[PDB]
């Protein structure tokens, strides 16, 4: 096949640019995001991702300013970037080297509900303990996703590494800035958001990480719809009616435009075999008043995730655990006690 | 408005 | 085999309550409208729908309300309403309603499975039925509020195409506000993607544009799972909005948007579409709400003058339904488009 030689910009460090070579260029896919390319570099064999989008020329792209700055191990690391002149004639296109990652939770999931089976929950643990310090570091720079569902979450099969990819909606989320409320993919989205708040914070994640934690417990989405009418609908009948207060919490302007449902109690929702931990995990993740969500930190310390913390935890194939425990300063920064419960005592000697 | 009754 | 009889008020004219007697119950579906039944009248052995929802102590039923007052021969009709009791020691509306055998978003997965598309006589029939029901319900400041093919229901033999489902509809009052989570996705006014609580009953004619653009092209126009999603396929067809186009639609939104050029429409269809099917769209589909074509012009559109040619008819050689018989009520917002809209043949003696 053809080799592309270009001259790129590391992601991180100084601004010294290189000449990468690469060949084997696959379409992922494509969509709004712009187009996922896969590609393998020649230097080492390894295969990166390459998203490629229209540059704007009025202005610098919020997408590269927001992964220059990231370095985390759940999360695609941006490698290099370079611009090009691809589709459209006369136009110039940003293009990220990234990690590539050979599956989704989207298709793991998929194939699990397909086959009328469950995944097991030492997966579900591994995979949502990941996304939370994903999460819990990119909000500790104020950086919302503003996009988690299964699709955006990359898993390694073998070594069950998750990766949060796409942040093409991400936005640094400042007190009294206001923020474009039609974010967020359908299914995942946070009251607030379906409510049409613009000053929502960065738990709108930690509500879309609870829905994708229900999600892989039950089998199929806790909250579908077609509309936003639909969809707090389905929320209703789990949560119960929302309070005066919890209106307020959400959206001021909603005092009066429901239905009064009592709650479902939480062991009702899922397959009786559910771990209780998973169960009460959820119930602190889908709150209406977003305040009183876990932080991300908080999530990685529950109780549900425990045996990841075991000594003697191993994955089904064999293999150790991936790396869990590593955490930085700049991690841990929303509440550094926690650091006793997240790194246990055999860890990182 | 209503009332029900079922039959066979 | 099972006969039930209940006692049940006539959905117009004068509360006489009336013993209704049906069989052969089955459900069409069910979901966040309650739950659709199909039913068999003893006496006419006529097919009929009970929609059951479950009625709030605390206020009348909206939906009941709205369809005492409709009659129209493009909207299925109240036939009877009643009260009864799945969930215990609780109150629910019944509501008997015209039957209709199947619906547009069925008809069109039809074709689109089959790789072809609706033939154009259809899609002129069936969308100008649908701004009639429009023009119909708006007369009364009625706004739908959830206009999809779902919503859509169409006689395959006679080709008669009936609006249901107004759990959503409301009358829209100048300076209230309303709700901007209501209409489902693919199909909603870029005003209620930008949370605009202050939209009208364009908002219809917008959903209305998409159903026809869909039946043109196969497929969903505005797709996206997003918000973010749905927009970026609106400004690929419109072009980026105007900040004139942004006051038009949500005042607070004057976020910076990506600088789109925009795309002929007739680029957008397949080679063959007749250029009046075009141009209609353009004409629905336009940012500001306000230069929207009313449901009662798009009646009047070229792209409609076939279904006014006295020599009409089904393929199935059968003659075209009612399409003529206007009451002033319908005409009210516009009463001299009758110079148009009833043509020649329809006022001879």
């Amino acid at each position: 096949s053809k080799v592309t030689t270009v001259v790129a910009t590391p992601g991180q460090g100084p601004d010294r640019p290189q000449e990468v070579s690469y060949t084997d260029t696959k379409v992922i896919g494509n969509g709004s995001f712009g187009v996922v390319y896969q590609a393998k570099l020649c230097d080492s064999g390894e295969l990166v991702a390459i998203k490629k989008v229209l540059q704007d020329k009025r202005f610098k792209n919020r997408e590269l300013q927001i992964m220059r700055k990231l370095d985390h191990c759940n999360i695609v690391r941006l490698r290099y970037f370079f611009y090009s002149s691809g589709e459209k004639k006369d136009e110039v296109y940003l293009n990220l080297v990234l990690d590539y990652v050979p599956e989704t939770v989207y298709r793991v999931a998929r194939h699990y509900s397909r086959a009328k089976q469950t995944l097991p929950v030492i997966y579900v643990k591994l995979y949502m303990y990941q996304l939370f310090r994903s999460l819990a570091y990119i909000h500790s720079f104020g950086i919302c996703h503003r996009d988690i569902k299964p699709q955006n979450l990359l898993l390694d099969p073998d070594t069950a590494v998750l990766k949060l990819c796409d942040f093409g909606s991400a936005k640094q989320l400042v007190r009294g800035e206001p923020n474009v409320s039609y974010i967020c993919s359908r299914y995942y989205r946070a009251p607030e958001l379906i409510f049409g708040a613009t000053d929502y914070t960065s738990s709108i994640d930690v509500w879309s990480a609870g829905c994708v934690l229900a999600e892989l417990l039950l089998g199929q989405p806790i909250f579908p719809g077609d509309s936003g009418v639909d969809q707090l609908v389905e929320i209703i009948k789990v949560l119960g009616t929302p309070t005066r207060e919890q209106i307020r919490e959400m959206n001021p302007n909603y005092t009066e435009f429901f239905p009064q449902i009592k709650a479902h109690p939480w062991t009702k929702v899922f397959r009786p075999r559910t771990p209780p931990e998973a169960i009460a995990l959820c119930s602190r993740l889908l709150e209406y008043t977003p305040t009183a969500r876990l932080t991300p930190l908080e999530a990685c310390a529950h109780s549900f995730f425990d045996e990841l913390r075991d000594p003697n935890v191993k994955l089904p194939n064999g293999r150790d655990t991936p790396a869990l425990f590593n955490f930085t300063t700049q991690e841990l920064s929303s509440n550094p006690p926690l650091a006793t419960i997240l790194i246990p005592p055999h860890a990182r000697i | 408005a209503g009332g029900a009754a079922a039959a066979a």
